[PDB]
């Protein structure tokens, strides 16, 4: 007829805790912006997705 | 004028190992949305079983 399966009880979460804050203000509300032909590329890493 | 009692061997297969599979678990797993989507597709894996 069917198959016998079990059900989960609680959820377990484990994530890498890089809680060093992400300065998105200097990239979003920046005083100076680059042009289309020469766009500035910054490799943002090791921060939070706030 | 003479005879030889020779012995020959013949090998013939009979059957194999019986295999039974299920669609809702092997195709996707424990997802409820997959089962809901498969319920509207008919009874293909029922016919396979
Ligand atoms: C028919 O062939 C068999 C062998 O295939 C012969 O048996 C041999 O006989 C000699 C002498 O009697 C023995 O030294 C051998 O050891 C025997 N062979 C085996 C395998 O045992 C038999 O003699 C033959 N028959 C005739 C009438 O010649
Ligand atoms: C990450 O580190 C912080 C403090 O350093 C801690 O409170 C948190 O539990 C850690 N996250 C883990 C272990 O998953
Ligand atoms: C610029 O961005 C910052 C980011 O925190 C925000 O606080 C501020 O209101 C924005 N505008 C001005 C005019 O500074």
């Amino acid at each position: 007829t069917s198959n016998f399966r079990v059900q989960p009880t609680e959820s377990i979460v484990r994530f890498p805790n890089i809680t060093n804050l992400c300065p998105f203000d200097e990239v979003f509300n920046a005083t100076r912006f680059a042009s289309v032909y020469a766009w500035n590329r910054k490799r943002i890493s090791n921060c939070v997705a706030d | 004028t003479n005879f030889t009692i020779s012995v020959t061997t013949e090998i013939l297969p009979v059957s194999m190992t019986k295999t039974s599979v299920d669609c809702t678990m092997y195709i996707c797993g424990d997802s409820t949305e997959c089962s809901n989507l498969l319920l509207q597709y008919g009874s293909f894996c029922t016919q396979l079983k």
